[PDB]
Formats: C-alpha cells, structure tokens, sequence
C-alpha cells in the first residue's frame, strides 16, 4: 500500500514543491522506488528509479530521497512545464500485490493570473433540421480555474451542459474551457438571447447572441 | 526466489 | 526503441478485452513488461507485471479476471480480461523496464490505446462535423476564432488537424465529452487574422475508417 499526500498542491512558478510517498511497508532492499511524471492525454515518463537516481534527460532540480517506509520527491525551481500528476511506485517482491503505485500528486503550477477571452459560437445552420442543436462558449487562456453559466432567455440552465478543460499550458500556464449546451431544435428557435457567463473569482465575462440575428 | 527470478 | 499497444475500442459489458504489447527497436525478451490502466480523471492502476524471468504477477483485484502471457517467439505480451464493465473504460498502457536492477524502473512506454466499454449503445457512430463561426450578426474584427464541433461519435477516439497540418499555432483542442446518449463529442478552434483564408478542419474516426474536411467560413449579415 503506498499512499501518497496531499492529493494535489499548488506551487507558484520558481517555488519548490515536495510530494510524499508512504509505503505501509518497506520496500525490498529499501530502494526499489521510482518516481513518474504524468500530464493528462499522455503516457507516463519515468524521473527517478532507486529512490535518487534520474533518469537520462531529466533535469537535476527533481530530487528523489527517503527510505523505508517514506520517500519525497523534490521539484526547485517550478516551471509551467512541471504542471503534472506525479506518481511513485514501490516494489517489494515478483508476487501477488508485490508492488503498488501512489494515487498520484496532481501539482497545478501558478503563473500571472489572466483574465479568459470568451468565445461564443450559435449552431452551424445544419444543426437544426437534426432536431438537436449544441451551442459552444470557449474561455481561452485563463488563470486560475473558472465557472460557466448558461442563460436561455435570462433563465439559468441546469441540463445539458458538458464542461472540457486542457491541461496547463506548459509555457504560461493558462487553461482553455470549451463549454457546450445543448438543446432540442424546436426550444432553440422558441428562444431569443442565448447567454454564457464565465466567472473567475471577483471577475465574469458575458457573451451573448440572439438567434434571429445569426 | 520472489526477486525477478533471484 | 519504443513500444505500443494493440487496437482498443467500443466493447459491451460482458466482452473480453485481449491487448497485445509489441516492441519495435529492441526487444522485450528479457525485460519486465507492465500493464496500467486510468479510468478518466483516475490515477494509474497496476493490472499485472510479465517478470524479465519468467514469473507472472497482479495485484488481487485482477488474479481472477486477468491473466498475462508472453510469447518470446513474436516478442510480445498479452493482456486478456473477462467480464467486462463500464468501470473497465480507461486507457490501458504497456512499459517495457530497461534494467532489472531497478524493479519499477519502467522505462519505455506505449502511447496507451482507447477501451470504451458502453452500457448505452455497443454499436460504433461516425462523427458529425460542424463549423465553429461567430454570429453573423457581429461587427468583424481584426482577429477571428473559428473552429469545428465533432459531435456524436463512438468509439473514441477522433483526430483533429486543420489546414492539412499547416495551421498549428493557436489551435485548441479540447478533451471529449459524453451525451447523454453515450455517444463522445470533441471540438476543436482557431485563431487566425481576418486576412485568412478560408479554414478547413481534418476530422478523422479511424474506429469507422472516416475522414472529414470542414471548410469554416465566417458568417456575414
Ligand atoms: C539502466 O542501467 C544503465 C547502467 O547504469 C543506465 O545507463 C546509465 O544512465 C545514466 C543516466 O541515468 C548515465 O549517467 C550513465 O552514464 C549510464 N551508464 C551507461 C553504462 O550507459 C540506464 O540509464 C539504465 N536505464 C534505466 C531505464 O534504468
């Protein structure tokens, strides 16, 4: 059992971060240990294996140490590039639940705050003969996390709403939202102002359209 | 021998 | 020197999921192979481990319904699991460990391959494709965002380039989303001058052997 804590951190650009491992028993010969760095929609890639010992490539400001039941992973000088989960991996023996993996430390990376770009797209006009339509909002380039609300004539939606995030940006950090609503053809063209409402802490940004100007 | 074959 | 994983795709629950892991630039005869999993927005699960000698691993949860096999004469691995659920749905990785020395030193890594296991719907869809343009209604600018909505596919996954490749810079594309239906839903946006061209988008499906190309038009009123 390795358990791994917190479950996520947030660590300003040039910080230094430390991830901790906790295996409920001690690794065999008290090195088998190994550290990965994983960003979302891609594999794996190993950073450290025998506890310290970095991999080809891996840059010298990730440190490995610990032993025993306990190992830290040590990141100087964050970079956006660092934004990640990352996961340690403990092996005891060539057995039945003879090795196991952390739940992982998602570390979000913070750079300038950025207020998003709004973007609001009505349905391309063969959307509606097939009796659905889908409306899209996207908020570009922002920092830190935002909220979308939907209005249809000023009424807040509360169904049909799919939310999709990328990751960190590995240069400044930032996210993009893709936000869509979707709806059937005949409440969309019983329905006039279609509104989108991004909101980032203190800040919200609107973009609306009325459908019988598209 | 549990330690990859040793 | 890499290694990657067999087809994936749409499987109903009760189906067996066979993958194979095959090496390309070295071999994996004598070294330890590995399967992981990650159901969305989950962390990497341990499936079972191919020893460099021999010997075959898992973890409990899997001994029953998983059984890994190696063939040294096609230099390869396998992965088989039974009874299938909608909680198998996750992208299953195979690595390839250089060194035994290190145990889990797992060094080489597949791109990972796509299961969709769907209790709505085991029958595959090919995408719909629709232009991304502001509302006709507004004022242009000196900048433009278009882009294409690729809607109510399945399996996953779908591919978007745009321009044939040669439009990359401002691109975002965006992770996909599950109708209510079942079926998978991604889109994809530009940003360009309005001194552009016309922008086309290249949607491929390989799960139906589908390509589209959107041509994306900003819309005047
Ligand atoms: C497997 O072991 C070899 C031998 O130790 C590793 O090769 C070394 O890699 C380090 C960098 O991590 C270099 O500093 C050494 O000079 C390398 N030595 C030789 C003889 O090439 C190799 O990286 C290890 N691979 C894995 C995946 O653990």
């Amino acid at each position: 059992d390795m358990t791994q804590t917190p479950s996520s951190k947030s660590v300003p650009v040039g910080d230094t971060v430390t991830i901790n491992c906790q295996a409920s028993e001690s690794v065999y010969s008290n090195n088998r240990l190994s550290w990965f760095q994983q960003k979302p929609g891609q594999p794996p890639k190993l950073l450290i294996y025998l506890v310290s010992t970095l991999a080809s490539g891996v840059p010298s400001r990730f440190k490995g140490s610990g032993s025993g039941t306990q190992f830290t992973l040590t990141i100087s000088d964050v970079v956006c590039d660092d934004a990640a989960t990352y996961y340690c991996v403990g092996y005891k023996s060539s057995t039945t639940d003879g090795l196991a993996f952390g739940g992982g430390t998602e570390v979000v990376v913070k750079g300038d705050p950025v207020a998003p770009t709004v973007l609001i797209f009505p349905p391309a006009a063969d959307q509606v003969a097939t009796g659905t339509v889908t409306i899209v909002c996207v908020a570009n380039k922002y920092f830190p996390d935002v909220t979308v609300t939907w209005e249809v004539d000023g009424t807040t939606q509360t169904t049909g709403i799919e939310n999709s995030k990328t990751p960190q940006n590995s240069a400044d950090c930032t996210y993009n939202l893709s936000s869509t609503l979707t709806l059937t053809s005949t409440q969309y063209n019983s329905h006039k102002e279609y509104t989108c409402k991004v909101t980032q802490g203190t800040t919200s940004v609107v973009q609306s359209f009325n459908r019988g100007d598209c | 021998n549990i330690i990859x074959g040793s | 020197q890499s290694v990657k994983e067999s087809e994936g795709g749409l499987f109903k629950p009760t189906d067996t999921l066979t993958l194979t892991c095959t090496a390309s630039g070295f071999s994996l005869n004598g070294y330890g192979v590995i399967w992981v999993r990650q159901a969305p927005g989950k962390g990497l699960e341990w499936i079972g481990s191919a020893g460099a000698y021999g010997r075959i691993y898992y973890p409990n949860w899997a001994r029953s319904r998983a059984t890994i096999t190696r063939n040294t004469n096609l230099n390869t691995v396998s992965l088989k699991m039974t009874s299938l659920t909608a909680a198998d749905t996750a992208t299953y990785f195979c690595a390839r460990r250089t060194n035994v020395s290190t145990s889990v030193g797992f060094d080489s890594w597949g791109p990972g391959t796509l299961v969709t296991v769907s209790s709505s719907s085991g029958q595959p869809k090919a995408p719909s494709v629709f232009p991304l343009a502001p509302c006709c209604g507004d004022t242009p600018s000196s900048t433009v965002t278009l882009g294409c909505l690729v809607k109510g596919y399945l399996p996953e996954p779908v591919t978007v380039t745009w321009n044939s490749g040669t439009l990359t810079n401002g691109v975002r594309t965006f992770p996909s989303v599950r109708q209510s239906s079942g079926l998978y839903s991604l889109s994809s946006v530009v940003s360009v001058t309005s001194s552009s061209q016309p922008v086309t988008c290249n949607v491929a499906h390989p799960a139906t052997n589908t390509k589209v190309d959107k041509t994306v038009a900003p819309s005047t009123c």
